[PDB]
């Protein structure tokens, strides 16, 4: 699927 | 305990421009991407984009490049949308949704902000003009009667209506607003009482119309 | 882009029925499907992702199947809470689109209209507009035609319908028809009628009045 990159986790 | 929070209604001019925020609650805002979603009255759903807020970068739906625009402030946890270039094609509810992002891939939009209504009309703000539908003078022995009340030529959404103060609510029917040739909006509000409470019992009809500080109280009689 | 058509548009069933949706995408989308169901000036809730994962929280009634092109979604036993709208949505390339939508609607029996016909007040008429309402009252199902005749002249472009929600209590709809008129234009006529077909009268229902 589409998708835009990482984002912050935890 | 996932919440999105959007601002209130607008109301804006051909040409216009219009930015809405939706702030999150209850997660790490930079932790999923945002998308924007819009529904026109008595339409379906349409995509304009989303938006990852940790890095800020957007993915646009072609049929709104050049028009559309998605930025995010960290330090509020708010996403925004700018809508610019305003027609009244662009009139409907606009919200935000988070998606569970598994992956860092679109997945499914699982939160969902209330809404934001978006009014794109030439017409300025006007209070309606409430009119009696008078139960006619045939109505039936011992069976039903149905009177109402107009409400016509406002603008913008929404009105709300009771009838006696909000003591009779059986029978009720207040029905979506059309809008009009005109630009201005109009509905009607009805209900079905006995025929023999007529002359004895009284109705009276009371509209609200926030947007302009209306409020009307109508006396429905038969003529 | 790529299209979700989903069949069929509307669905009448009742409590307990056993119901399924279909949506069937014009090109192939994998897994990556999602469904959400919708009620009036509510916003749409995630019920399956994964063309076939429930949501947390989503009842088990629900599921749902499928894979490419052709996905469907099923609810076991509907029960009051699931009668709404239903739309598909692909995530696989852009933009990202959703179906058209399936509305499910409560059965009941057939329930003729009521009909009222509303000449327009005395206060209007000083506003130079004649606005003349004709009310259908608690019918099922849905279809009905409203057509107005002003002298036996049958009246095109100058009216307006708004139907209501269908009702929690009885299941049945409402609907009104607005005849809008110059003050002018209705001076010069007498007889105003809406007449009304539905499938519950054995032949189609007229309401009128002589102005004045």
């Amino acid at each position: 699927a589409v998708g835009l990159g990482a984002v912050f986790l935890g | 305990q996932e919440v999105l929070v959007q601002s209130g209604a607008e109301v804006k001019k051909p040409g216009a421009s219009v930015k809405v925020s939706c702030r999150a609650f209850g997660y790490t805002f930079t932790g999923n991407a945002l998308h924007w979603v819009r529904q026109a009255p008595g339409q379906g759903l349409e995509w304009l984009g989303w938006i990852n807020p940790h890095s800020g970068d957007t993915t646009t739906s072609q049929k709104f490049q050049g028009r559309v625009y998605m930025t995010r402030d960290k330090s509020i946890n708010t996403a925004f949308l700018d809508v610019t270039r305003l027609t009244s094609d662009d009139t409907g509810i606009y919200y935000c949704a988070r998606d569970k992002y598994y992956g860092n891939e679109a997945v499914g939009m699982d939160v969902w902000g209330q809404g934001t209504s978006v009014t794109v009309s030439s017409a300025s703000t006007k209070g309606p003009s409430v009119f009696p539908l008078a139960p006619s003078s045939k109505s039936t022995s011992g069976g039903t009667a149905a009177l109402g009340c107009l409400v016509k030529d406002y603008f913008p959404e929404p009105v709300t209506v009771s009838w006696n103060s909000g003591a009779l609510t059986s029978g009720v029917h207040t029905f979506p607003a059309v809008l009009q040739s005109s630009g201005l909006y109009s509905l009607s509000s009805v209900v079905t009482v006995p025929s023999s409470s007529l002359g004895t019992q009284t109705y009276i009809c009371n509209v609200n119309h926030k947007p302009s500080n209306t409020k009307v109280d109508k006396k429905v009689e038969p003529k | 882009d790529i299209q979700l058509t989903q069949s069929p548009s509307f669905l009448s069933a009742s409590v307990g029925d056993k119901v399924t949706i279909t949506c069937r995408a014009s090109q192939g989308v994998r897994n990556e499907l999602a469904w959400y169901q919708q009620k009036p000036g509510k916003a749409p809730n995630l019920l399956i992702y994964y063309a076939s994962t429930l949501q947390s929280g989503v009842p088990s009634r629900f599921s749902a199947t499928g894979s490419g092109t052709h996905f469907t979604l099923t609810v076991s036993s509907l029960q009051p809470e699931d009668f709404a709208t239903y739309f598909c949505q692909h995530m696989s390339s852009y933009p990202l689109t959703f179906g058209g939508g399936t509305k499910v609607e409560i059965k009941r029996t057939v329930a003729a209209p009521s009909v009222f016909i509303f000449p327009p007040s005395d206060e209007q008429l000083k506003s130079g507009t004649a606005s003349v309402v004709c009310l259908l009252n608690n019918f099922y199902p849905r279809e009905a035609k409203v057509q107005w005749k002003v002298d036996n002249a049958l009246q095109s472009g100058n009216s307006q319908e708004s139907v209501t929600e269908q009702d929690s209590k009885d299941s049945t709809y409402s609907l009104s028809s607005t005849l809008t008129l110059s003050k002018a234009d209705y001076e010069k006529h007498k007889v105003y009628a809406c007449e009304v077909t539905h499938q519950g009268l054995s032949s189609p229902v007229t309401k009128s009045f002589n102005r004045g």
